[PDB]
RNA sequence: UGCACUGCGUAG
RNA sequence: CUACGCAGUG
RNA sequence: UGCACUGCGUAG
RNA sequence: CUACGCAGUG
């Protein structure tokens, strides 16, 4: 009605990416498991995820037995569906 | 057995303890555990805390349990209390209507209040006219503000009727505005709060009016969402072409901030690339779980980690040192100091302790009457506002911040900016709120923990704004001595000694203290920060109108308090607590621990029997203190004249930006009279949240010795031409590191460490005289490495080697 | 002294790491950090020791 | 234990000198080979750590 | 109190203490000392040597004085008392001529001549007609040879007139023939020594006689310059060109030899080759003062210095070995086995150790009764000369020496030469002279010790040569079980057992015995050395004649015990002991070590007072060994037969070519009438010139245990279907060490990993009966290893890590 | 006379060039301090001094103040005079 | 690669 | 006094 | 980069 | 039995 709207929630709403930081594997299952997700009441389909050294980590190779050998954090990079 | 009372009467007046269907325990017990809190004694709180299912007992087994750094859990278990607090409020609510039904006239205490809520105290009430019923309640409400942060008292009203089980209400994302929700807040919990509340302090009539308000507001917002908050934007038309700027603010403390000159050249330029907004809008969404702290948007496409590079070693220095017998099997000095190398995620995880800061709610009318007595020790100085080109720049090659930095450094603004154009953009700063960004930097540095440490690097125009607005007071404090505040006295020449003096002046039986701010930087609360701006802001009397000095202040919130901080390629919002790249980081931090200290003399008075009190003058102070506390409104000049002597003659105080050293009388501080550590430490608590240890703390007997530590040097008494004087020296191990370890190897070896060998010996000259042989043999062995030196690149010169040049340094003849 | 020249080897020992580029590998930068840290705050002479020899062969190891 | 992967560690060191063209200078041969050979009969911790700490600092000197 | 008496008669008859102006102490004392020497009991020796000033009081107080290796010094003082021996001699000749003067017969005995040299003793003389005087001096001068070469009495005759004082005799340097000087010598000091003595041993009646007269030829050659030794050469024209070739040798024990087919094809290209003559005139002249040893001359232009390098380093079996819990702190299983490394001058340090050989005479009748005694422990093999087509060669790849490495390998050389070919060469040797260069290698093995380890890389004819010598006897030996020589007895299946019940047989009251050489292969002297080839080729009685086994003997002499030495590109003269790549090293170390025990024997049995002796039969045994030793020329066939059988009675011997482990009975060596371990401590010290320390000899009074260690190996009685047997085991850490660390990289890892770790493994097994577990948990840990090794990698390879295979290998089925 | 002679005195009486190995300074000056000097009854003069790595070292490098800069043993090549 | 204070060194 | 560089303090 | 002894593994 | 390789012992 005023036209005025909070900084903050202008990327909620207008973001076509989202980049997502994961300390750790439980987070990880906590928040973005699956190839999709949902955050910020909007589902994200996951593209990329990269590790803090810049490769290319798979999807197959994240996982409990594998995660001791991925160099945490992860970013992950999805686009909105 | 001892019960917390509030009393007030001719014979006596304070809240202390006494000897003297109804629960064991009353809100005022609870208040002065809160509020009065010694790990030796906790009898009180932890009995309250499980009688009504807070914890268990096997909780207070663990150590630490109080400390909020070490275990933070302790903050759930206090929030467990919250609920009863807030019911507690209600029915007092209740209470005074009926009273107020009953024409009954009468003053409601904390402790005739039972911790389930029940009113049970039926005197000092006078029946009057039915419907004119007044009660006083400005103690009961002053004293229990501190608890309701604390256990966060007001949570339920997250939720949809105010009901914890039920779903949390889900505001409008594009929501700003809670006006409204304010006064119902107000209404409903502090009806009978006679003082008129404004949720937007663009409408408070002074300063206290301000300060008033926005204590109401932290309470207040902790139930807003926090996506709320922030800077407001809107999206306009600009030479034909969209452009998303800001034209508002809100503030957790402050409300809603309207932009005057909104409107739909190079100020305009800076003003828009300073904005967060189109960075924000421009920027990809970002959810980091690293930290607790909220997460606004990505900048870069990949993340950005920052690593510590390790500290040079200098191999010619440690060779002469072991060569000459330092360095050895059991000795005394030892390498203490080194440059602790960190991992890509130290600067963030530095970050991550910002979740130490905490909405705090202050105790209103003890803030008002602590801000009073403060003013009183800067009002030697003079202040105001001055043009562009009476602002002296120390260096101009250092970063402009976020975007400035990627174009250049604060010189080319500098020189880009015509006086005309920092004259304009300062008016514009006094009509306006233009939010910035904060880079964090890791500062690369010796130290003798490992911990990381960032310092906040502000864009160049509010650097530039604040420059103009305070820079007059900043340079009055830094030119004047014998003041409390020993900001820009030097050490040298006898400063050390006229310092010490001073402090020590007419105290009849002087002990000494120094403490420490744990997390000062980061857990000082946002209502002690505004209190210090408006206490800087005070000197603009005459240059500054109302208006004019509020948009400073929001300017200086928006950008120092509740900025937008740049960590990394990510923009995150700071909870709050204090930039140590401001213009007034020291001085605000002067004014926080001066603030701090009148504060704990003041609850060490009133938490006083009194009647035990054989001194008539010390209790009608006391007696007054409680009068112009939570009783009268207006301030009490000649009381606080009274207070700021007593202070002084009792109370003698040297501060430097977070580094206090006290002379106290023995007699006032052993009855109470005085403040004690246990004081500071109780203040801490309940107004910093944080604990304070008693290791980081000193005391020391004898003035003889001196200050145990102050700015990281001790002291020594040593006689000089037939006169004794006090000498600062450093500890051993901090200099030789410095002289082993170097940042870059640059400065590995050449010319360029003859000056720093210089400086060092000129600082570690002073050990000579220490009894301990090896303290004094580090300056022989800095003098004999610097002769190596001049030797290895081979009149006046010789001075370097010979110890004249550094006697002379110390002598109060300049 | 041991401990002393323990640590200086150590503290260039970093140096020479982080000049070989080490810092690119996050998870073999953040072992050296750690043990390095540890020697720089080590009281106990065996243990100083005993992670100068880990990050020394961490070195050899390249 | 430290004492048998210090010897160890001197082992390898050493093999990695001679691999170096250490042996070219005589009496940085003699030194190495004299430390190593200490090392290896040494009975006490502290003088084998002593010992390899000063032929790997004989490495990283070139 | 007691004195050191020679005593012969019916009822007694021995060298040996007795309760019985002139001087304090007889030369028979002096010769008791020096021949029966006990760190404990020194005070004889010790007061002769301060009375005569050979040295100071002070000099006892330091501690390992007696000891040649640890002091060398001790040879100087010993050296201050030859003088007077030398006196003595000349005055011992001079009483002889006035006896004979006077028609005395009489016989001479050290007890009765002091330490002045003065004859007191008038006693047991006859008188008979004037010049007929015959006097007895066998006992007298065989007794007192040892002593003359340890004190170097005939130092004064190599000095001008025969005195000290007076400049060194100056010899023409082309002169090498010293016939006449020898029968000076021996007419002015051995006057009336009965025997013939031949200074050239060409021409020696037999075995017998040859070791008389290198025993005096070795104390005669000590006078004579060493230059003036060596082969003999001369200039030649051949084939109209002119060379230079050896024609003779000039050896300190055998004299001067020359070549019967001297004149002025394949088989005389290696003759030449292999001559040094050529090479060292050729070569340039060297003064190398790393080392007391002659220097000859470089055949390079620049010195070469060898290094050792490190081991490597098995990093995946360290790692499987401390991952299985292994290698802890305070286990008792340790690693003390390694690859040391060498720096550049360790070979010629090596060599240096050759220092410690020293010019020894032995007592020749003692040396004459030894030999014989010991021929019988080489009676049941037999041996003789074989042609080329029956000589068999282990490894045709191995190095054919010095020039020969140059071209090839033995195989080249082997092939090059067709059997008629050898069979010539062989026919040659047995004629003329060879002389050869051996070459020194340092050994790259494990060891506990830094010391390095060099061997003697002989040329191809001398190994040829010898082969075809020797090879007959030597498989004989080796195919020979139950003899005290136990060359060729495998350890496994059951042979270990074997062995030692064939030691302990028929002993009454057995304890045993194990005895070390210090510095065996460098200090042992020649004579022992030339008895041993002498027994060796007395199996070469049909088949060679008199001069054939002379020039045979020659021709080792010249190629093992005094050859010429290549190191480092230079050329040196070994002063003496044996080579370690002989064909006959072990045999002769052998033969050296019967020889040894045997001489303690019988110093053992003639030490007994015999008057205490209780028994018969061993005082009839005791006066007839006296009788056969200074009385009776011809050997005594029963005499030697039955001391043969007395000795395998009461002393049963296991001898492996150093190594020894004797069964002696319990109260004959209570008594003295067997050999204990201070009797072979005395006869290393006069014959071997070396001290033997108690720590590396060792005692068990208890069978059951077993010897303490055998070739490295301890021995445990364990229990294996139904019986009880002996078992060897090695040292944990030296199986360890060799599995940790490797020769060469190339054996790091793969398939040829699985032999060295089933070897291992094999030899380790027996530590599983250890009652130590870590000593078991080896040998799993072994075969696990194994196991990972094959997974690696990837039925009858199960075998490998099933133990059944090592059990298999340890039983007496095969 | 007979014309045969020792093989170890012929390159002592015959050889034109000589090297003497020196392990340490003390055998240096006793031996061969000077530029010349007398062995087996000759008169040598050097030629040359190398060290144990096959360095030229000089003459005026030997002394006692140098000596622990030297690669020890040095070799001296001598011409008879 | 921040805001202040203090003290040194080199040119004017 | 100004320009540059260095060192210490919060 | 030596002389012997012993025991293993791969082809015949 | 022979050829090759390996391990241990003196
Ligand atoms: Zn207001
Ligand atoms: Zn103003
Ligand atoms: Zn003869
Ligand atoms: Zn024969």
């Amino acid at each position: 009605r005023d036209g005025c709207v909070p900084l903050n929630i202008i990327p909620l709403t207008t973001a076509a990416k989202l980049m997502v930081v994961i300390p750790d594997y439980n987070t990880y299952k906590n928040t973005c498991d699956g190839t999709t997700f949902t955050y910020a009441s909007a589902l994200w389909e996951i593209q990329q995820v990269v590790d803090a050294d810049s490769k290319i980590v798979q999807l197959s190779e994240i996982s409990m037995d594998n995660s001791p050998n991925l160099a945490w954090p992860l970013i992950v990079t999805a686009l909105r569906a | 057995v001892y019960r917390a009372f509030d009393i007030y009467n001719d014979k006596v007046a304070g809240f202390a303890k006494f000897l003297k269907r109804l629960t064991k325990y009353t809100m005022a017990d609870l208040v002065y555990a809160l509020r009065h809190f010694d790990e030796g004694n906790c009898d009180t709180l932890k009995e309250i805390l499980v009688t009504y299912n807070c914890c268990d007992d096997d909780y207070f087994n663990k150590k630490d349990w109080y400390d909020f750094v070490e275990n933070p859990d302790i903050l759930r278990v206090y929030a467990n209390l919250g609920e009863r607090v807030r019911q507690a409020l209600l029915k007092t609510v209740q209470f005074c209507d009926a009273m107020r039904n009953a024409g009954i006239v009468g003053v409601l205490t904390l402790d005739n209040q039972d911790l389930n809520g029940n009113w049970y105290d039926f005197g000092d009430f006078i029946q009057t006219t039915p419907g004119s019923g007044v009660p006083v309640v400005d103690s009961y409400y002053s004293l229990l503000m501190p608890i309701l942060t604390l256990t966060r008292a007001l949570t339920a009203e997250s939720h949809v009727d105010t009901d914890l089980t039920k779903p949390y209400i889900k505001w409008d994302l594009l929501k700003y505005d809670f006006t409204e929700e304010r006064l119902k807040l107000f209404d409903r919990y502090f009806k009978y709060w006679d003082q008129t509340y404004h949720p937007n302090c663009v409408n408070c009539l002074d300063d206290r009016c301000i300060l008033h308000c926005a204590n109401f507001n932290v309470l207040f917002s902790t139930v807003f969402p926090p996506t709320s908050f922030g800077p407001l934007v809107r999206k306009i038309f600009v030479d034909g072409v969209p452009f998303v700027v800001s034209t508002g603010y809100h503030f957790r403390e402050l409300g809603v901030v309207h932009n005057q000159d909104v409107n739909l050249s190079f100020k305009e330029l800076l003003v828009y690339a300073a904005d967060p907004a189109m960075h924000a809008a421009s920027g990809n969404l970002l959810l980091d779980k690293r930290t607790t702290c909220f997460s606004v948007a990505a900048l870069t496409n990949n993340v950005a980690f920052q690593t510590v590079k390790p500290g040079n070693f200098n191999k010619d220095f440690y060779d002469f040192a072991v060569s000459k017998g330092f360095f050895k099997e059991g000795s005394s000095v030892e390498l203490k100091h080194f440059f602790f190398a960190q991992d890509g995620n130290a600067a963030i995880s530095d970050y991550d302790y910002y979740r130490y800061n905490l909405p705090t709610m202050c105790d209103i009318r003890q803030l008002l009457f602590v801000v009073e007595v403060v003013d009183k020790y800067f009002d030697c100085y003079d202040g105001g506002c001055i043009n562009a080109n009476q602002v002296i720049v120390n260096n101009l090659d250092k970063s402009a911040g976020f975007p400035f930095n990627k174009w250049g450094k604060a010189r080319l603004y500098y020189d880009s900016m015509s006086y005309e154009d920092q004259d304009a953009l300062f008016a514009y700063t006094k009509r306006n709120v233009i939010p910035t960004i904060t880079q964090m930097n890791l500062k690369y540095a010796i130290s003798a923990k490992n911990r990381a440490r960032t310092v906040a690097g502000v864009s160049i125009c509010s650097t530039m704004t604040n420059r103009q607005f305070h820079q007059k007071l900043l340079k009055s404090i830094a030119a004047t001595r014998g003041a409390t505040v020993v900001i820009g006295t030097s050490k040298f020449y006898g400063g050390w000694h006229n310092m010490l003096k001073t402090v020590y002046s007419d105290v009849e039986n002087p002990h000494l203290m120094g403490w420490d701010y744990p997390k000062c930087d980061r857990a000082m609360p946002n209502m002690l920060r505004i209190m210090a701006s408006l206490v800087l802001a005070r000197k603009h009397t005459t240059c500054c109108s109302l208006s004019h000095r509020f948009y400073r202040l929001a300017n200086e919130c928006a950008q120092v308090l509740s900025e937008m901080v740049m960590c990394g390629g990510s923009l995150y919002v700071k909870p709050g607590g204090t930039s140590s790249g401001d213009a007034t980081t020291a001085y605000a931090n002067s004014v926080f621990n001066i603030c701090q200290a009148v504060t704990a003399n003041v609850n060490a008075l009133l938490s006083t029997d009194g009647n035990k009190i054989a001194d008539k003058y010390v209790r009608n102070l006391q007696h007054r203190l409680y009068e112009c506390l939570y009783r009268n409104r207006d301030v009490d000049t000649d009381f606080v004249n009274e207070f700021y002597a007593y202070l002084r003659k009792h109370f003698s105080m040297m501060i430097l930006s977070d580094d206090a050293v006290v002379c106290f009388n023995s007699t006032y501080a052993s009855q109470g009279l005085v403040a004690s550590i246990k004081n500071f430490k109780s203040v801490l608590y309940y107004q910093n949240n944080v604990f304070m240890s008693e290791a980081k703390c000193w005391t020391e007997t004898d003035l003889t010795k001196g200050p145990h530590e102050f700015c990281s040097q001790h002291t020594m008494l040593v006689k000089q031409g037939d006169d004794y004087v006090y000498l600062p020296y450093p500890d051993p191990s901090r200099i030789l590191g410095a002289g082993c370890f170097v940042d870059d190897i640059v400065k590995t070896d050449g010319t360029l460490m003859i000056e720093r060998f210089v400086s060092l010996a000129i600082d570690a000259y002073p050990l000579t005289k220490h009894p301990n042989q090896e303290y004094a043999d580090v300056f022989h062995l800095y003098l004999q490495y610097i002769r190596k030196l001049h030797d290895e690149l081979t009149d006046n010169t010789s001075r370097y080697w010979e110890p004249e040049f550094y006697e002379a340094m110390y002598t109060p003849h300049t | 002294s041991k401990m002393s020249d323990v640590k200086c080897t150590s503290v260039v020992l970093l140096s020479v790491l982080q000049q070989l580029r080490v810092e690119s590998s996050s998870k073999l930068w953040a072992q050296c950090v750690q043990l390095h840290n540890d020697i720089l705050l080590a009281k106990d002479t065996t243990e100083a020791f005993e992670k100068m020899v880990s990050l020394l062969s961490v070195l050899l190891s390249m």
